[PDB]
């Protein structure tokens, strides 16, 4: 019966590789993608700048990093309110209560640091309306899809990307200690 | 080993620092624009009161 | 080391106390706007009433 | 036989540091009186305002009144790493921590000039509201307070520095 079990280790080892390789794939693709969303977006600033005056301009550069700023705050904030969750959960059971309620108010002060991110987020769309209705009426259409297309196009692409490597981070982990054995 | 949780904790409220700033920036700025639209216009109106009262 | 863990906690105080002051900063510019734009709403209501009662008199005459 | 000489160099210096020591814990317990004291009274002003102001004026009092002790303990702990990163003079990783750090000491100026600003405000609001006397009791308090916690930590660093020495030298 070993012969099936190591067998069986084997097979599942070299599929769990095959996953990490096409996930690498797939990591290299993405990339050139946020490349080309880049080049995009340097575009847009472009033309912004001749038709924006400089406080509309200051607008729009300071709304685009908080995006991203705001982007990768709740992605690391729900990460770590995750982590917090499943350690809670799979925490054995009796051990030491105080442990128990540290890792609940962990959860708490997580949770309302979610929400003023949540606040945060309504506030930062209501900028984007602004910009959105005041950039309007200097510049084209076309240019302009081009433009909503880029904004959204980097939150959702930053969001892929960092969740895609917490995918792969894992993968790798079992692995390794998968191989240990 | 585990503080690289507590430097992840110092990059979030990092992150919220500077979001809150900026808002502030934005409303004060604020403020002083609409303060300048309302001053602006209070006075129009006062001035066409001024012209009407010299009647 | 030892030494890093403690900077590292006096660091994020600091950035603790920095977010809340200018969360109570916001709120109270948010409720400093809404105040005075109202009070204006009520002078521009007032001097806009006194310019009527101005107005009509020059219809008579 | 220069030993002796430095063995009873050291135990005067102990005995010498144990004794300030003593004064310094003396001096702090004094303090704690203070601090109760002013803390109660501090109570007795928040319940003549609840009852003489109004809802919206209170809630921007006690706005103030939370972002002080926040903005003192803030500017403590800043100017005492601050101070802690200048001294650490006495592979240059720490030249950019210093760079932040007085960035950040810039902004927390920024920000006790405007909680000055609301300090002004709730006393204009408040002349009016209150008493001279209540009104005495009410800046008497804050202006307490503020400058208590700052004492408080100052003893307190003093204090822990000596037990460190203490300790350390004593084996
Ligand atoms: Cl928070
Ligand atoms: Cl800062």
């Amino acid at each position: 019966l070993d012969h099936d079990l190591s067998v069986k280790k084997q097979e599942l080892i070299e599929s769990i590789s095959r996953k990490l390789q096409v996930l690498r794939e797939a990591r290299e693709s993405l990339l050139e993608d946020v490349q080309a969303n880049t080049v995009l977006g340097a575009e847009v600033e472009a033309i912004v700048k001749g038709v924006c005056k400089p406080s509309e301009f200051d607008k729009f550069r300071m709304f685009i990093g908080d995006l991203d700023k705001v982007v990768n705050l709740l992605l690391s904030l729900s990460g770590r309110l995750a982590r917090v969750e499943n350690a809670l959960n799979n925490l054995d059971d009796g051990a030491s209560p105080g442990d128990r309620q540290s890792l609940l108010e962990k959860q708490r002060v997580l949770i309302q640091q979610h929400e003023d991110a949540k606040e945060l987020k309504e506030n930062l769309d209501r900028r984007e309306r602004i910009v959105f209705d005041i950039l309007a009426n200097y510049l084209s259409e076309e240019s302009l899809a081009d433009y909503e297309h880029f904004v959204k196009m980097k939150s959702a692409l930053i969001i892929e990307q960092r969740e895609l490597e917490d995918k792969i981070h894992l993968g790798e982990e079992q692995l390794k200690c998968l191989l240990d054995s | 080993g585990q503080m690289r949780e507590l430097q992840d904790q110092l990059e979030a409220e990092q992150y919220f620092s500077t979001l809150y700033k900026t808002q502030v920036k934005e409303l004060k700025e604020e403020i002083e624009e609409k303060n300048r639209e309302n001053l602006k216009k209070i006075q129009e109106l006062q001035n066409e009161k001024e012209t009407l009262a010299t009647q």
